């Protein structure tokens, strides 16, 4: 007497209890939980491609790479469907902390092009420490590719993913600054 | 020379205004006194003391 | 005197180490370069240049 | 056919979804919500003394002064009971922002005696901006009565209620610092 | 200030030209280095360092 | 450095005592202010300012 | 069988073997020798006024003051005549050595008005040390009333009677400088 | 009826009216006058060697070189004799004025070895300007080979032949200083 199965479109955003659909931009290892309904009562989730993504027995998802992928939800009464996770423009990835000089190096020339970037990730996914991969962290301050202007003063600005906190004119050689890349 | 000091006084006169100091970051994304002047401001200062030197010379020469 | 400069060089030599600078707070509880030395450090420096003055004097007196 | 009435002991802490009993220490204008049960179905709350406290039609409480007081919950079927709010050791109150010199003045010699104070308020009630009176605020940094040590350097330390963020050695003349008193 | 030194360098730059030094007389009507500058030259120098001070101030004030 | 000035003050402090100044001769065998310090005195002074520099450094290093 | 007596007009100048007549200007204690002729063979000299002048048994004269006076030459054969020494414009007198400040004081405002003065005394009488009162001296350097010009530089010039030697720009406080007055 | 001829031993010292015998030391171009007596009444002087010396029709002698030589005095009545001028230890010669550096050079390492030298020349012959070759000169200040001591201060002392005037510590580069050699 079971019902059609189906993975709810809107997704749950672990990072900020804000229900909606997957964002165009991604915070690597970000996390959203999927919802199933009808058929059996149990539900089993699995992901087409593991690199790009993953999910635990509950729907909590962790994006671990850039690209597209599909999640298969199978109900205990052999009823299975897929939810497609389509690639983003860019997906922020956090490498090791280091002076802007090498930040720009680490992240092979790919550093956030402007503050108007990470801000979005935050506005969207929220505080990085909300997610599993982070959480055990209270600080993440990012490099933002210095503009010739602030280039001359030998500095650049930052953004703290876990806290926003924009800081202008920073020593392009201060310790405690993560080298966030942009894929 | 004379510039020697014109250096040390403007270098210090500079650490009176924050917007000349570079900033450093601590354990928790907090801003704190780096202990350095922005390359361009120091740049100018150096550029000044020299000139001030080419002053009490191009003038110390009053016979 | 001579102390005049011993002042300006240590005052600047001080803004190399943050722990001598006072701290100021911005709009959002963030720390930032105040632009001042802790009363006691400046206190010592002043206390030094004077002494250094009572040096190139208690000694400049080599006849 | 109604049931005995009764205001649930444990209280809800607006500021951090942590359910428990009222704290020994208070953040003025802090907020906890009371729970009623049995009798009629409606519930009407009221507070013995308005100065010391207040509550809206829902149980959300706002402490507005130091002392003890009682909350009366009356069910639509004329069934009424009281919940006692007993005075705290001290209750942090936020006056206007100003240099430590006058902070200690504003707060008539009563400034937090040590960091080990506000920390508790936070640990307990949470981020000040969670509450109505605040919220529209992202920063609250407090004075902490300088120790002779840091007295000599002409400075003192701070705590940001809305964010914790401990800052040592601060210009005892920096703007943007609230003068938190202690009753 | 800065003038402090502008003083000491011109005072020394002055003892390079004799016609600024006062003269003293020995046992036998012979001229010899007095060890002093003519009131007016020293006068001018002092008058200069001050001005040079009202320079790296009326200018050190670049914000 | 700091020595820069320790130089200029002792160089001037030296032209206070004649016996440090070299002597020059005029048209008629008369002695007159040469405008120079005896190599050895200047020698010592230079030798001093350097040391005084290796002072406000070997000491400016109070963290 | 003796001859008319008579004191030769021209006078001998102890200070420079230059024979001529007494100069209009005088170097106090200067010395000129008078010549007698005819009558007896011996000769006795004497001076009307001792203050103003004097003479030894030989004709050597020493002027010791300002004014006029007469010298009486008497031959051993009771034949006596007079030679008149008439007052000069001014007669240089040497007081004690001292800073120009007091030089001008010692010599009650009367210091040589210009180099063009002592020069004459020299040109005329010669090197001061030639005379008895001096001789045992190798140096006499004089003050010359500073011109406003060299007044500003706090100095003045000099002349060494015993040697000429003009020195310009002198420390108006150098030791070893005599305060020559002008009567 | 003429008398034996003969050149008086003692010599006249042009430079200081002091009659005595030729000095062991010589001031080049110094001048002494010889005295003849007896025979005829006229007298003719001549010098064996012209380089080393010379004499005018009067006996005035000028030494112009180092060595020994003889002066022949011939009376108008063909009576002739010789006066021998025997070489001195050293004979001071005045080269051109120049910095001690080259003074010592000009005078091929031969500069007065000490003040105790020229002093003698003076004490003996007197003021250089007394003699023909000089006279038209009021100043002659000499170099004296700096002692290691005053070598270090980069200086040396002097003596003015025409005036004595010893000056200690002199700029080994002052102009107006003659380079007196010593043969």
């Amino acid at each position: 007497f079971f019902d059609e199965l189906k993975i709810d479109n809107k997704v749950d955003i672990i990072g900020n209890n804000v229900r909606g659909e997957l964002p165009n931009i991604w915070l690597q290892y970000g996390q959203f939980k999927l919802k199933a309904s009808g058929g059996d009562g149990t539900y089993s989730w699995y992901s087409e491609n593991t690199s790009i993504a993953t999910v635990d027995a509950s729907g909590k998802v962790t994006l671990n790479g850039k690209g597209s992928v599909v999640i298969k939800a199978t109900s205990g009464d052999k009823q299975t469907v897929s939810y497609t996770i389509k690639a983003p423009s860019y997906m922020i990835k956090v490498d090791k902390q280091a002076y802007y000089a090498d930040a720009m190096s680490i992240c092979k020339n790919l550093l956030p092009s402007t503050q108007t970037v990470l801000s979005d990730i935050y506005d969207s996914w929220g505080a990085a420490n909300k997610y599993s991969h982070y959480s055990s962290m209270n600080s993440i301050t990012a490099w933002i590719k210095q503009t010739s202007s602030e280039q001359r003063s030998g500095v650049s600005s930052t953004y703290n993913l876990i806290t926003q906190n924009p800081l202008p004119g920073v020593n392009v050689n201060t310790p405690n600054v993560y080298a966030v890349c942009v894929e | 020379a004379t510039e020697t000091a014109t250096r040390d006084q403007l270098t210090k006169e500079a650490f009176q205004n924050p917007d000349n100091q570079k900033v450093n970051i601590d354990e928790l994304g907090n801003a704190i006194p780096s202990g350095v002047l922005k390359d361009d401001v120091v740049a100018n200062i150096e550029e000044q003391a020299k000139a001030a030197g080419e002053e009490a010379k191009q003038q110390a020469i009053e016979n």
